[PDB]
């Protein structure tokens, strides 16, 4: 599952691919970054290949600049994109957005949505859903988008949601994610809704675990981190570069009997995540 | 009232009152790039998807909404000149799909403006629009409504407008009422008159009988030509020197247009030129308020400063000449 980045010049791809995977099918694998000009399509200039190699395609409009060519080019793209694969995702990030207020950016996206549909209702694509996310590098939106992205090319989301549920139902765990060890892209999480706030604590958490064990190194990461309020942020590495990052509340229970019973369900859900090949 | 909200609008009776009207002028302006699919020709083809987009959004009954090729849209002719000539040029003994004693210059229809399900009533409107056209004249649709939601439409005009821009062109609003009328109904609205520095008619540089034969207000239309302005009243009668096959009404009803009006090709000023030389100049406030007033205020000084008025007039003349 690779995804391919596409947009105009300066419209902040590298910067995008810098910020999160720099700081296969699930692993944050070396994208492929593509600037795409305004100019006339060569017809079949052997690209068969490798759009039928991507997995989801990515669009960046840059919404500072006029976006309405960046609308017809992406339609122009988009015009081939499913005639070669009609399985292809298609995303659309809107990014440099920090500087917008609410209803600016609920009004920009919805033009953005209505140009689109029109333009492809002209090109006569029918059957197509193309996915709209409002990104920007400053907060969590990027990784949020590039969350949904990728968890529409992992096929078993379902069971995983299953599979975070029970645990969490059985754990007294308030919320479960699991990330993946670079970019802090979160590939799973429960039925709860993913709160913002809760996001960055597990994130900035995930840094904080990294760089404090790669000061001392040189002589499998777990890690208990206990509030005030008896709030516990539990960390263990799951396969390949997956780590499990769970809040969990103790409800006025034994701190250590909760660490205990924590510790032995979720070694045995790591255990059922050894028999599914959902690493790498 | 009551009476035409319950379906009985067939009266035919002139009535003394009217419902929401809202029209809307198509302005060629400027060709988007790309988009190659000649610059005189492509918007040939938007006003066709124009048209065909609006008489596809046509109001059908659930007979025929259940059931499922429609037929072609009509032809929007396209001529040189004022319309009179091509009035006085249909005389030809060939065919008969060219503009057909009362002479229909559009056609109506009933649109169905929320097609979605979104409004729990039925939305509709009425559409007038045109059968001729010209690059040198703007086009005219109009709306006309009573019971409508003051939001489906304007993201039907959105549609249209977004539509017109894949093309060339810009859709702008002006008021249904005359340019002349808005201090009689808008006492806040900018409104000048302008008595232009140079009459032509008197003028010892600029004077002849056979050109005020030939174009009376030759020099007052050069004049709005090179600073920027469309003919908005194409079926008038101050500028046209021919004959015709009785009066011309409208699918809306008569033109009761006292003078000729221009619409500035951005669609942010309004002009109209008197019978006596003068002019009315005022800005587009709807134009504004949807979406620049130093524009207007360069071409008072135009009309005002006499070394540039006599430049644009000579130019008229040595135009004239050769
Ligand atoms: N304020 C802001 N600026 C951004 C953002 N993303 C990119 N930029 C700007 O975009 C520039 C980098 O663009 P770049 O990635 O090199 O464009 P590319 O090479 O075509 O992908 C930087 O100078 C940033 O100022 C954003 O989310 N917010």
């Amino acid at each position: 599952a690779m995804v391919l980045l596409m947009g105009v010049r300066r419209c902040g791809k590298s910067s995008i691919c810098k910020v999160v995977f720099h700081n296969s099918t699930l692993i944050d694998l070396a994208v492929m970054e593509l600037p795409g000009q305004l100019n006339y399509f060569e017809p079949s200039y052997d690209s068969e290949r490798l759009f039928k190699s991507v997995g989801a395609l990515v669009y960046v409009i840059d919404s500072q600049d006029e976006y309405i060519n960046a609308i017809t080019n992406l339609a122009m793209i988009i015009e081939y994109a499913y005639k070669v694969n009609p399985s292809i995702n298609i995303e659309v990030l809107i990014h440099k957005v920090d500087g917008l207020s609410e209803d600016f950016k609920v009004d920009a996206q919805r033009d953005i949505m209505q140009r689109t549909g029109e333009e492809l209702l002209e090109l006569g694509l029918d059957g197509v859903q193309v996915s709209f996310y409002l990104t920007s590098i400053f907060d969590h939106s990027i990784y949020e988008a590039f969350s949904r992205i990728v968890q529409k090319l992992i096929p078993e989301l379902s069971f995983l949601e299953n599979m975070l549920d029970n645990l969490i139902q059985h754990s007294k765990i308030e919320k479960a994610f699991l990330f993946d060890v670079n970019s802090k892209i979160y590939v799973s999480t429960d039925s709860n809704p993913v709160d913002i706030q809760m996001y960055e604590v597990c994130s900035e958490f995930i840094d904080v675990t990294i760089d404090l064990f790669d000061l001392y190194k040189a002589p499998e990461l777990q890690n208990v981190s206990q509030l005030a309020n008896g709030v516990i942020i539990y960390l263990r590495q799951m396969i390949r570069g997956l780590a499990l990052v769970a809040i969990i509340r103790p409800n006025g229970t034994d701190m250590e009997s909760c660490l205990t019973v924590a510790d032995y369900n979720i070694d045995i859900f790591k255990k059922g995540l050894e028999d599914i090949w959902a690493n790498a | 009232i009551d009476q035409v909200l319950a379906g009985y609008g067939d009266n035919l009776i002139d009535r003394k009152w009217h419902g929401f009207r809202a029209k809307y002028v198509v302005l060629p302006t400027d060709i988007p790039p790309n988009t190659y699919s000649n610059p005189e020709e492509i918007r040939v083809e938007g006003l066709r998807r124009l048209i065909g987009s609006i008489t596809r959004s046509r109001l059908r009954t659930e007979k025929e909404k259940k059931g499922r090729r429609e037929e072609i849209q009509p032809e929007v002719m396209f001529y040189t000149g004022p319309l009179y000539n091509f009035i006085n040029e249909q005389q030809t003994s060939l065919e008969s799909s060219a503009i057909n004693p009362i002479l229909m210059l559009s056609n109506s229809l009933v649109i169905d403006v929320d097609p979605a399900g979104k409004s729990s009533k039925q939305e509709s409107c009425t559409v007038h629009y045109d059968r001729v056209h010209n690059p040198d004249h703007c086009f005219h649709i109009r709306l006309e409504w009573l019971t409508t939601t003051p939001k489906l439409i304007d993201d039907l005009v959105g549609n249209w407008s977004r539509l017109c821009e894949r093309y060339g062109l810009k859709m702008i609003e002006i008021p249904w009422e005359e340019l002349c009328t808005i201090p009689s109904v808008n006492p806040f609205h900018s409104f000048v008159e302008i008595k232009l520095a140079i009459n032509p008619w008197e003028d010892p540089e600029f004077k002849d009988r056979e050109l005020f034969a030939k174009s009376k207000f030759y020099y007052h239309v050069y004049l709005l030509k090179a600073s920027g302005f469309l003919l908005d009243n194409r079926a008038s009668k101050f500028l046209q020197n021919q004959d015709i096959e009785f009066d011309i009404m409208y699918s809306w009803g008569k033109p009761q247009f006292k003078y000729v009006q221009y619409i500035h090709h951005t669609g942010a000023y309004v002009a109209e030129l008197r019978e006596n030389g003068c002019l009315f100049l005022a800005p587009n406030n709807i134009y504004i308020s949807r979406v620049a007033q130093k524009v207007i205020l360069n071409f008072k000084s135009t009309c005002l400063d006499y070394q540039k008025l006599r430049s644009i007039f000579l130019d008229a003349k040595e135009m004239w000449i050769t």
